[PDB]
């Protein structure tokens, strides 16, 4: 006969009834890419604030190749 | 039931030390005169004596076989009583939900006493109304003043007693032919020989019939330090 | 059938315990208070005896009721610490520029964190054994050694500190927050001294309570360590 | 809870210990153990100290070295 | 296959060990099992907080 | 899991709302009679009709929940369950390892540097003439 | 005709259900742990895994597998001596199964076989096996 | 030296002097090391649970010596704590409305000293001793007593 080691079997599913438990569409099982992006931004802000102290006090002279109403100027 | 705790060790079997030492009188006592411990060992001794005799089982009718094991044959009266007992026990820790009650099929409200408090919540959906509590007393067909649902009290009563599993057994089960101690001895020798004891309840039971501490090793078995 | 609950009709410990409390107020000697505290300990033990005897009722909801009571107690302990943190941070604007020596961030914090982490690991192993229906004798004595070091370190720190409660609100809050944590460590000693193996196992409320409580004490110290030492 | 299979894909048995013969390299054994018991506990346990250590020790460059070379006065 | 007394022979090496090693292994095994664990057995059995709760309570029939 | 929950982590009584998936539907099934076809008018109500042990599935659920409590061998769970049972224990152990082998070395290094240079290696050196170690957590300055 | 019976479980808290009298008889028979015995059947893969935990059992388990024996674990410890009886026992059990299965319906006569080699049976109740949990080797060697 | 084993086997043997490695690699050796009452339940353990338990147990015990070393260094540090400058009594420093007596409501020992101000108490105890009233403490040189953690 043939057998499966219980330790490596898959988790049993929730029973399908009138009262069925379902977590498949919740998206709460694990941290997603958005969470790891927040971590990346936190690291970037932490490094950036220390590296460039004058960033919070930017220069006021404005020089635009295509003026201030051109999209590249805004960013 | 969900409101019961874990099964105890006794819920499965009893220790042999609880076996009554006067086995000869135990097997002759009528069922109505046997206590919980006495009844347990009467059934186990008599039940295992028939089950440990393979050559006789095929020729034994189910009625006789059920009697030997102490199992009660079901009939409409006994089934009715047992069913209402379990419903009462279930409702101790479970919700009370069922079909809408009418004159033809009143809501059944099991009770041991003459009275039990009940609430009516109306029908389903919009027909459901606020809880209306009332005292459901025996002998009246109660009608909710709001939804006109019909309630009735069912009493688990019988001859100055309330229905219990033991009461049902005593009322309906009939003692058969008196247990023969020769069968106990015959089965005892079948499974217990030359220091091998594969039928231990019979070994103890046979020892008690012979007095106490007669069979090999039983004196050492009964000697305790505390 | 039977009643859902086996009612308790009478009790006399409540009167004794309440009177014991009053004796603290009406004392004329602090020696009476010391002996009064022993009476309180004795009578509280009797109350714990009644809880164990209630197991005979075989009531499924008894475990749940006590567990949620502990949850409420844990919340009260957390909120009590919050008030001390509130007191500490209210005067934050007056700290760090007064002529007092604040604690170092290298020695005390590291060894205490390491020491208290070991305490958590010991309790975790106790929980694992409790899951496996198993026991290890040495574990309890590791806790006692752990508690011995904690007492020895805290006693020396207070005695060798060169600033006093009356020097500044900073010092008062430091001493008080550290004492409050110690008292909760001592309460843990009170609980853990009776740890044994009971054969009814996972229906024993004591095991889950001890695991929750020890975890709370350790996490509270992390907050204290960040606030005061780091 | 979402049911899911066991992710462990390493060897399930090394065989009976016979004076440490016919067994994998030590580093491979350490990797197998963590696979068997779960990397999630490792990452969670080490995450706090790694975050604190990096933040403090990064100041050696961010706070000390850069500041000396970047002071407009 | 030869079975040695539990805790007396190592399985890590084919060589049982030298006299000092054997003395340390045998005597720690004895000290743990028959000397140190006396204290634990004494605390677990003779001073159980939960047993003391049922002292004087009638037996359960 | 550590905490007791009546619905999921019910280890005090072991009650389970549904039977195991091993049993065939004929042997035992979850208690669901929501799909029962309409009752013919000529049928008459014999039982109470009340939700309870008269229903076969509920009776079998109650029976199994009591008789499952004795089993010859363990019902071995998969490694995923075993990991979850001691998730906190394993993580606290790894946290202890991190404190010993990560925090300890750099904390020791900082104190040694502080001895020679009067301030931790992760702090700006002062020019104001005040003596002492100064701050430790630089990013909270 | 098979009458229905009440089956009750529990000592102080008693649960009653309707059951098959024959099934209950089998249930109580299987509770006679000294009479009705569980027996193990091996496969090559499982036998190999046993060696990881008990080398001696692996060798004895291999013998049982090679002869296709369903064997009790206690007997397996003495398979070196019990093998000739176990082979004889296997043949007698197979003979009895063939006879009873092949018999026409309603024929409940006992099978014809040599019960002296089948254990546990009234003809042979088995041997008093001594415990093998004792050490034989000297630690200092 | 013994040449009947490899170097790795020799190292493993000595690390196994208390049997830790043997119990890890043998289920039988582990269960037999349990006391009989708890060995009854050992059959239900999976190998994953057994080895995981040992891993947690060994990590804890192996880390205890390290914590002891840290505690000893802490005790030595406190035993020889360098003196600090005497505090200048600033605007809001050392404010008192009443004497310190909460420790001794009736005896009122060292009413002027703070609860853990050892040097103040020492001089206060000396006054009481000079008044023929005994008091315990502060009399033995630190280097002449055990467990002081102040010896050279
Ligand atoms: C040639 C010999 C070489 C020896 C080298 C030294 C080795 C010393 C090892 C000491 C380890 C102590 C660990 C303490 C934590 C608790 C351990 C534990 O759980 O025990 C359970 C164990 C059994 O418990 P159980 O409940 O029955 O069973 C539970 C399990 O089921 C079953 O439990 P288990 O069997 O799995 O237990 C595993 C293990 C778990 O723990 C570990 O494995 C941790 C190992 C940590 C290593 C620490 C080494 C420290 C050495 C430092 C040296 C520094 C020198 C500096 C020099 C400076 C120069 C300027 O526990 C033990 O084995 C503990 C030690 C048992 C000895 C008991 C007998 C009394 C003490 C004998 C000491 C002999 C020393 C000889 C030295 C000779 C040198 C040539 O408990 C006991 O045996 C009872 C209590 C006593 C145990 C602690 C004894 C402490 C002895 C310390 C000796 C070293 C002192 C160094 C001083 C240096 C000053 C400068
Ligand atoms: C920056 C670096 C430094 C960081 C420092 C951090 C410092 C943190 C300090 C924390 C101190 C320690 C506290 C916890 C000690 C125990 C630890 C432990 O054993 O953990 C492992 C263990 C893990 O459990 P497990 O079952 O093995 O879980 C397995 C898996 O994890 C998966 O489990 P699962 O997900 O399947 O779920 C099962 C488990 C999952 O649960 C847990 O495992 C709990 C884990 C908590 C860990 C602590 C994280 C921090 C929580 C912060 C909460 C903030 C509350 C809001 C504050 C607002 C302020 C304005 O459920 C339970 O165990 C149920 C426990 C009972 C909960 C009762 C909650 C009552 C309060 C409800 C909210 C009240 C406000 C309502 C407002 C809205 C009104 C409309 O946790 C427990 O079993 C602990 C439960 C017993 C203690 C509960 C204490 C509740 C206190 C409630 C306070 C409410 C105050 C409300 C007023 C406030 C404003 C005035
Ligand atoms: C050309 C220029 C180029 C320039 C290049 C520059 C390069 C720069 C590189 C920068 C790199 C940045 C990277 C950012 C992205 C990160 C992505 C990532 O992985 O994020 C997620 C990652 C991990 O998150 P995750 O994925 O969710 O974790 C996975 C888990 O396995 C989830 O699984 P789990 O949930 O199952 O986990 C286990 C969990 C399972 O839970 C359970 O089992 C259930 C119960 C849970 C509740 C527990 C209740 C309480 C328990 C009681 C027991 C306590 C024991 C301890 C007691 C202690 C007593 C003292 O249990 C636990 O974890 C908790 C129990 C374990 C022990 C807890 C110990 C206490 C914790 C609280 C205190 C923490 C503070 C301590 C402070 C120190 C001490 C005071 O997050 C982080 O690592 C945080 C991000 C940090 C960012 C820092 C940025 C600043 C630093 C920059 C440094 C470099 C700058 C150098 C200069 C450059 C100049 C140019
Ligand atoms: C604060 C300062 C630093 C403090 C650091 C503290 C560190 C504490 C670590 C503690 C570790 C315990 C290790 C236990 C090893 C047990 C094995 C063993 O050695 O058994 C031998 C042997 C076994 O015999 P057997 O079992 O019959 O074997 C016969 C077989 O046929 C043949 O079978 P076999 O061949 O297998 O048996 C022999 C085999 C047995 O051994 C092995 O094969 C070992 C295999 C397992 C190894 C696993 C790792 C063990 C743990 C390592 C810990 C490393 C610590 C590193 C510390 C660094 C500190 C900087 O090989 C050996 O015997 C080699 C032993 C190697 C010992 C290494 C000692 C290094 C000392 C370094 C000192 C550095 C000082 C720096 C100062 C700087 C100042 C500026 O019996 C003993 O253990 C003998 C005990 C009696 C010893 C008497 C010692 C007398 C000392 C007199 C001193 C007088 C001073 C006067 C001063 C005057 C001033 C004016
Ligand atoms: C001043 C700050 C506070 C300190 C002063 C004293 C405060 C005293 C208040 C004590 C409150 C106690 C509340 C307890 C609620 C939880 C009870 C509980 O779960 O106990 C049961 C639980 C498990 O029992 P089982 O039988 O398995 O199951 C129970 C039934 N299912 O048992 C335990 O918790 C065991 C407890 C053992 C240790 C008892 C120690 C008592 C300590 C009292 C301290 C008094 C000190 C007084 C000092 C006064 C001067 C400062
Ligand atoms: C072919 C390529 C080979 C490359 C090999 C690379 C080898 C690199 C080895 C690096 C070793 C680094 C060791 C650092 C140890 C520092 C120990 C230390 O500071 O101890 C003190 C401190 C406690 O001191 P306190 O006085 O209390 O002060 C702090 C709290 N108040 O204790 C600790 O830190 C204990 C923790 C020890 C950490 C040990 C780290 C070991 C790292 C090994 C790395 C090996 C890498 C190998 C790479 C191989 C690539 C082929
Ligand atoms: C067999 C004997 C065993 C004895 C040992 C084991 C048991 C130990 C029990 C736990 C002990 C916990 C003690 C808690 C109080 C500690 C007091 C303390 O340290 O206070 C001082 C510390 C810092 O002070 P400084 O000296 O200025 O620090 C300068 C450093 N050189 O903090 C304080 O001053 C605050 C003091 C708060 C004390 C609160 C304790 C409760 C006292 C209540 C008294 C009530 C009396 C009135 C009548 C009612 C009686 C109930
Ligand atoms: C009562 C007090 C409690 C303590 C105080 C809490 C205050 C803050 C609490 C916030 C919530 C905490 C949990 C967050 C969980 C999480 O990460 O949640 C992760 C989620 C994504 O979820 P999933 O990945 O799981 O699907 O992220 C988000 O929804 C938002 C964070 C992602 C990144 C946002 C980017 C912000 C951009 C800002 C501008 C940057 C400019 C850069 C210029 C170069
Ligand atoms: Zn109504």
């Amino acid at each position: 006969y043939k057998t499966e080691n219980p330790l490596y079997k898959d988790d049993e599913p929730f029973a399908k009834t009138c009262h069925t438990f379902d977590y498949t569409r919740e998206g709460t099982e694990k941290n997603g890419l958005g969470y790891y992006c927040l971590m990346g931004l936190w690291a970037s802000i932490f490094i950036w604030d220390s590296l460039y102290t004058g960033a919070t006090m930017p220069t006021g002279v404005h020089r635009y190749v295509w003026g201030p109403y051109f999209p590249t100027a805004w960013f | 039931y969900r409101h019961w705790h874990r099964m105890s060790e006794d819920d499965w079997a009893l220790p042999l030390d609880s076996m009554p030492e006067d086995v000869k009188t135990l097997m002759a006592t009528p069922q109505t005169e046997r206590g919980f411990v006495e009844d347990y060992w009467y059934n186990r001794i008599r039940g295992e004596a028939t089950l440990l005799d393979p050559e006789a089982l095929p020729s034994k009718s189910y009625i006789a076989l059920a009697r030997d094991m102490g199992l009660q044959i079901v009939d409409e009266p006994s089934s009715h009583m047992m069913g209402l007992i379990e419903l009462y026990e279930y409702l101790r820790g479970a919700s009370f939900v069922g079909p809408f009650g009418t004159i033809e099929n009143p809501v059944l409200v099991p009770a041991v006493g003459q009275e039990r408090v009940v609430a009516c919540t109306g029908g389903v959906g919009d027909e459901e109304h606020f809880t209306l509590w009332f005292r459901c007393r025996e002998g009246f067909m109660y009608r909710c003043g709001e939804c006109d649902q019909i309630f009735m009290l069912v009493r688990l009563y019988y001859e100055d007693r309330y229905w219990t599993q033991t009461l049902v057994r005593d009322t309906f089960m009939s003692d058969g032919d008196m247990f023969d101690l020769k069968t106990l001895e015959r089965v005892h020798k079948m499974w217990n020989k030359d220091e091998m004891v594969r039928w231990e309840v019979g070994y103890w039971a046979q020892d008690y019939v012979l007095g106490k501490g007669v069979l090999p090793g039983m004196v050492e078995e009964h000697t305790r330090v505390n | 059938f039977e009643l859902n609950i086996n009612i308790i009709n009478y009790n006399y410990l409540g009167i004794i315990i309440t009177v014991i409390i009053s004796i603290y107020i009406y004392n004329n000697s602090n020696i009476i208070s010391v002996y009064n505290s022993n009476l309180l300990l004795i009578n509280i033990n009797i109350w714990m005896k009644y809880n164990i005897l209630d197991m005979l009722n075989l009531n499924v909801l008894d475990y749940k009721i006590l567990l949620w009571i502990v949850v409420i107690i844990i919340s009260n302990e957390i909120l009590l610490f919050v008030s001390f943190y509130w007191i500490y941070y209210h005067n934050y604007i007056n700290y760090y520029h007064v002529n007092i020596l604040i604690l170092n961030s290298y020695n005390i914090v590291y060894n205490n964190i390491i020491l208290l982490t070991l305490l958590s690991t010991i309790v975790n192993i106790k929980f694992y054994n409790y899951i496996l229906s198993y026991y290890k004798y040495i574990l309890s004595y590791l806790i006692y050694y752990n508690n011995y070091m904690f007492n020895n370190k805290i006693i020396l720190e207070y005695k060798n500190n060169s600033n006093y409660t009356n020097d500044s609100v900073y010092m008062t809050s430091y001493f008080y927050i550290i004492l409050l944590h110690y008292i909760h460590i001592y309460d843990s000693i009170i609980l853990i001294v009776v740890y044994n193996y009971v054969n009814y196992k996972n229906i024993n409320n004591y095991y889950i309570n001890i695991n929750i409580y020890y975890h709370l004490i350790e996490v509270l110290y992390i907050v204290i360590s960040i606030l005061l030492y780091l | 809870h979402i049911p899911h299979p066991v992710k462990y894909v390493g060897p399930r048995r090394y065989g009976r210990y016979v004076y440490g013969m016919n067994r994998p390299p030590v580093l491979r054994q350490v990797k197998d153990w963590i696979d068997w018991t779960g990397w999630n506990s490792v990452f969670g346990g080490f995450s706090f100290q790694v975050a604190f250590g990096l933040m403090i020790v990064s100041g050696v460059y961010l706070n000390n070295y850069r500041a000396t070379h970047t002071l407009y006065y | 296959v030869t079975r040695y007394p539990s805790g007396t022979r190592t399985i890590m090496s084919p060589y049982p060990g030298g006299p000092v090693y054997q003395w340390l292994r045998i005597n720690y095994n004895y000290f743990k099992r028959y000397q140190w664990r006396r204290v634990g057995r004494w605390q677990m059995r003779s001073w159980c907080y939960w047993k003391a709760a049922f002292y004087g309570v009638p037996e359960w029939n | 899991k550590h905490f007791f929950t009546d619905g999921a982590n019910d280890y005090v009584t072991g009650w389970e709302n549904t039977p195991p998936l091993k049993f065939p539907a004929s042997v035992m099934k979850p208690c669901d009679y929501s799909m029962t076809k309409p009752i013919p008018k000529h049928w008459k109500l014999r039982g109470s009709g009340i939700h309870g042990p008269e229903n076969t599935d509920l009776m079998k659920l109650v029976l199994w929940n009591r008789l499952k409590q004795k089993r010859p061998q363990r019902e071995v769970p998969n490694i995923n369950y075993l990991k979850d049972s001691i998730r906190l224990e394993l993580s606290v152990n790894w946290w202890l390892m991190s404190c010993i082998f990560l925090w300890g070395p750099w904390l020791h290094w900082g104190q040694e540097y502080q001895k020679v240079h009067e301030q931790p290696p992760w702090a700006m050196k002062r020019i104001d003439g005040l003596r002492g170690e100064g701050y430790f957590t630089w990013f909270l300055e | 005709q098979v009458p229905d019976v009440f089956a009750t479980f529990g000592w102080e808290r008693r649960l009653t259900v309707i059951h098959h009298p024959g099934v209950m008889a089998i249930s109580k028979l299987l509770d006679q742990r000294t009479v009705v015995k569980p027996r193990a059947t091996f496969n090559q893969e499982l036998v190999e895994e046993i060696g990881d935990y008990d080398e001696d059992l692996q060798r004895k388990a291999q013998v049982a597998l090679d002869n296709g024996l369903a064997i009790e674990w206690r007997v397996l410890d003495f398979i070196d001596d019990e093998l000739p009886r176990l082979l004889a026992e296997k043949r007698e059990i197979e003979k009895a199964r063939e006879q009873v299965m092949s018999k026409a319906p309603g024929d409940y006569t006992q099978p014809v076989f040599d019960s002296s080699v089948v254990v546990p049976t009234p003809a042979n109740l088995g041997r008093n096996y001594p415990t093998l949990n004792l050490p034989s080797g000297d630690p200092t060697e | 030296i013994s040449t009947s084993e490899t170097l790795n086997q020799k190292i493993l043997r000595w690390l196994d002097v208390t049997g830790m490695l043997t119990r890890w690699h043998s289920r039988r050796e582990f269960i037999l090391d349990m006391d009989p009452y708890f060995r009854k339940n050992s059959g239900m353990w999976t190998e994953w649970e057994r080895k995981t338990l040992l891993f947690l147990f060994y990590c804890c015990t192996l880390a205890t010596p390290y914590s002891a070393y840290l505690d000893l260094q802490e005790l030595k540090h406190q035993g020889t704590k360098p003196p600090r400058p005497v505090s200048l009594e600033s605007r809001f420093m050392n404010q008192r409305r009443y004497d310190f007596t909460w420790m001794h409501p009736q005896d009122k020992f060292c009413s002027e000293c703070r609860p853990v101000e050892l040097e103040c108490k020492k001089m206060c105890f000396d006054r009481y001793r000079s008044m023929d009233y005994r008091m315990y403490g502060f009399q033995r040189p630190r280097i002449q007593t055990y467990y002081s953690f102040s010896t050279c």
